[PDB]
């Protein structure tokens, strides 16, 4: 899907993360599908506050001083430091890499899904031509178009009207 | 032994290229982290499913 | 009856026998893995960053560092990455008494 | 897909990980799609380092020895000791548990996407037989065979040289 | 899927975590497909014991009490009880938040992919009618029912006796 089927992305769309491109006798226009859009930006927000928000820290003066008669207590004190320094910088350097990819998957098959609502919609009243574009075989107002957004679109009222250019 | 090492144990040395190791806890050196793990194995490849 | 010309999509297999465990399912056989875990160490007392330690025989630091007359280690090192010591060295401060801050130098 | 719709692998293909198996009038032959096999070695290679390399070790004694009237410090130490013992043996475990079950995912979901590729191309031009096994409609050399893998196949040079057999 | 396509879950359905609903001329049942929901229990089972067996704790005493005397070891100590509590309590939040989407996401691709099996089966024997709901266009039986179950379904006993009602 994403740099898959669908190689790239619009510059056009500045109003979501997934949407749709219409063309029509009225116009073109570029629409965000601002349910899938929402629902992805309140997700990846709450992901990246679970990884801010439960780091909490209470007030501590890390640094230890000792005398030349206390090289033990002064090595144990760099061995605890050392050994957070090491726990934290591991799991913040490995949570990262495995949820930046979670989060690239996540996308891909949010853009995949939003495809999968349409073709199920215009099941045999468009074609699969392009990326993620779909060929009407009906006209297809911008009426009939905003309501393949939502999701509210009806297969009858054009279903014969696409078979006639259809067998053509 | 003249060998040369990374990673002391007190039974013998260890190799440190690895990031654990369940030889012993107290080593000196350049070590892996010590772990009670017995086994700490990571697949690269597909199921081995031949038949 | 027949078959006509075919082309199949796959995966690849091998004489391996290495398993692995998920989070869902245990001993999963594999064709190709990695191995995380140091488990063998070769027994030896080797050198450590191109320094060898300071074997102290049947002696322990008290004993070599005030030496005693049964530590003495011939011609003597100049450099050490650790020390070696037995587990009961039998060779220490021949006559009795308290060494001071002698975990400190130990370390030092 | 893996052990799933597709059953087995295959000790006949060892030039990669996915891969075809064609047979025509030619021959047969087993041929890794070298595409999907490098991005997922140089993939899953990128896992491996990350959790080898991102440990990284400084020079370190663990051990320290007190003396008989020092056993909080000698507990302390302990305490420090098998925390970080606790805390390296639980992350490890469960790290290696999680991302094992992520690269076996990741394999299927390849394996799965292969397959649709060769799907895509060969609408209804092949016939899904097996496995992951497509039958041909139309005589496919071993130029349109090897056409199959590069994704530059053809699908008009052989779209009615198949619809003869097809009705039939 | 899960409050996807298949909106809601089944109070009626009281054998396992996925299945079917079937009705005839028999009469109409709940079946849960003992199967993929076996291989989802162990599977959970098994994600959970890890995250609960893989601590093991050793007998310990976390208190250390020291003199007025002793300000720097009892900071050095609190600075020890406090960095493995920050790491624990960032780790274990973080882990379930992490597992639990991966379980619920783990739940969706099964009930997606039972509902892919019945698909197969069912070529064009069936009709796609409501979310997870099949229109069969041939009379199948509670013999033929318990025979898409455990997927020993046969299509051509029901291949041309579909035919019929299928082009009106
Ligand atoms: C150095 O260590 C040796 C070995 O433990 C000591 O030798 C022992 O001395 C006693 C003296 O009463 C003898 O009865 C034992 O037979 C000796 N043991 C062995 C194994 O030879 C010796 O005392 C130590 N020397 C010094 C100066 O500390
Ligand atoms: C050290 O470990 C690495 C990785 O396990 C391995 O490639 C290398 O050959 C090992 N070397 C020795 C001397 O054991
Ligand atoms: C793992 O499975 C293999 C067979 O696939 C078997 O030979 C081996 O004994 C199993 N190991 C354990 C510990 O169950
Ligand atoms: C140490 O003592 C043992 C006998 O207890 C003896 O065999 C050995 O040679 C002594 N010297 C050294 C350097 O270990």
């Amino acid at each position: 899907a994403i740099a898959g089927f669908i190689e790239g992305g619009w510059t056009g769309m500045v109003d979501g993360w997934y949407g749709y491109h219409h063309q029509n006798e009225q116009g073109s226009g570029y629409a965000a599908d601002q349910k899938s859009t929402q629902n992805a930006i309140n997700g990846i927000t709450n992901k990246v506050n679970s990884v801010i928000e439960k780091m909490n820290t209470q007030f501590t003066a890390v640094g230890k001083e000792f005398n030349k008669l206390e090289r033990r207590m002064e090595n144990l004190n760099k061995k605890v430091d050392d050994g957070f320094i090491d726990i934290w910088t591991y799991n913040a350097e490995l949570l990262v890499l495995l949820e930046n990819e979670r989060t690239l998957d996540f996308h891909d098959s949010n853009v995949k899904n939003l495809y999968e609502k349409v073709k199920s919609q215009l099941k045999n009243n468009a074609k699969e031509i392009g990326n993620g574009c779909f060929e009407f075989y009906h006209k297809c107002n911008d009426e009939c178009m905003e309501s393949v957004k939502n999701g509210t679109y009806d297969y009858p009222k054009y279903s014969e009207e696409s078979k006639l250019n259809r067998e053509k | 032994d003249e060998c040369d090492a990374k990673c002391q144990t007190p039974q013998g040395a260890i190799n440190s290229s690895l990031p654990f190791q369940n030889v012993h806890p107290v080593t000196i050196g350049e070590c892996p982290k010590y772990v009670r793990s017995a086994k700490l194995r990571m697949v690269t490849g597909l199921r081995n499913i031949p038949s | 009856y027949l078959l006509e010309d075919t082309i199949c999509i796959g995966y690849h297999a091998n004489n391996s026998t290495d398993t692995v465990d998920t989070v869902l399912e245990k001993n999963v056989t594999v064709t190709h893995s990695v191995n995380l875990l140091e488990d063998s160490h070769n027994g030896k007392l080797c050198l450590l960053k191109g320094i060898a330690p300071l074997q102290l025989g049947n002696c322990s630091v008290a004993g070599w560092i005030l030496g005693n007359p049964e530590c003495e280690l011939l011609i003597s090192r100049e450099s050490w990455s650790y020390i070696v010591e037995k587990p009961n060295p039998e060779n220490g401060t021949c006559y009795p008494g308290h060494f001071a801050d002698y975990e400190e130098l130990r370390e030092q």
